């Protein structure tokens, strides 16, 4: 599946878990 | 790392049921059985032989620390959650195609279907959470 | 690599369990 | 519903015999595989907390209700943030530094009081388990 | 302790995971 | 008291992970 796609999806989630934690 | 060897001795003790210093093939079997898996003696042997640096059949604490150093299991759950948009627990070729296109991947329908049937073990047409970590390893 | 993953699968669940039961 | 399938796989770890209910000694054998060795008394009040009917055992519907209470490793991540030297203990000095980073204008007494709020063993620092106890406290 | 500190601490790790995952 | 139960449960997820992959 290739490293760039696996780590990119993880980076998106990371941005997500960031905005969510920043909510509180 | 110096205070980390603590947390690995607590993890190792969990498998070394007798406390002899090594995790025998049957001690891994008992921990695996407590986790619902009932693997064969053959499957347990090739599992130890992979992280058996000396090939003596058992894993002493130093081999265990070396194995633990290698690597990211809970971050995989996050990546799967990213690919599976509809939250149905299965990654469709459509879900994968959109996630690839979002990330700038110029992958054709065949490249996407090949990624699907590549992680497709039971032939569910979809990349299950299990099927996903099986290829992620 | 099938039985192998199915192990790490159930653990993820056992900790979500002993979390709620335990707390 | 997919969630129920995952919870049926989860209940099976506790329900070794498969009778439909989690007895006290079944909670004990699983706890013991994780090294924890609680008394029969401790297992009983642990079940009694999630025993709606009080039958002594936890059935699948009761178990489902408990899982619906409510990511469980978010605390592992937060602790790793607070515990700077990675020694596994949050000193009052480390907490003070982390609060200042987030802009908390907390005095030395306020920081020591936070340490004492989460220090169960009284070693002066908050280990992981003490942190998890404070994070997962209703 | 304050939800302010607990969620801030999770947001730091997420920014971290973010940078580390962005690195691929 | 019991959160040490999920600590060990947490560690077992990692140990299992690399004991085969
Ligand atoms: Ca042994
Ligand atoms: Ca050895
Ligand atoms: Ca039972
Ligand atoms: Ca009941
Ligand atoms: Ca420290
Ligand atoms: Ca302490």
């Amino acid at each position: 599946w290739g490293q760039r796609a696996l780590q990119g999806a993880q980076a998106v989630a990371a941005a997500q878990r960031l905005v969510h934690a920043i909510a509180l | 790392t110096e205070e980390q060897i603590a947390e690995f001795k607590e993890a190792f003790s969990l498998f070394d049921k007798d406390g002899d210093g090594t995790i025998t093939t049957k001690e891994l079997g008992t921990v695996m059985r407590s986790l619902g898996q009932n693997p064969t003696e053959a499957e347990l042997q090739d599992m130890i032989n992979e992280v058996d640096a000396d090939g003596n059949g058992t894993i002493d604490f130093p081999e265990f620390l070396t194995m633990m150093a290698r690597k990211s299991e809970e971050e995989i759950r996050e990546a799967f959650r990213v690919f599976d948009k509809d939250g149905n627990g299965y990654i469709s070729a459509a879900e994968l195609r959109h996630v690839m296109t979002n990330l700038g991947e110029k992958l054709t329908d065949e490249e996407v279907d090949e990624m699907i049937r590549e992680a497709d073990i039971d032939g569910d047409g979809q990349v299950n959470y299990e099927e996903f970590v099986q290829m992620m390893t």
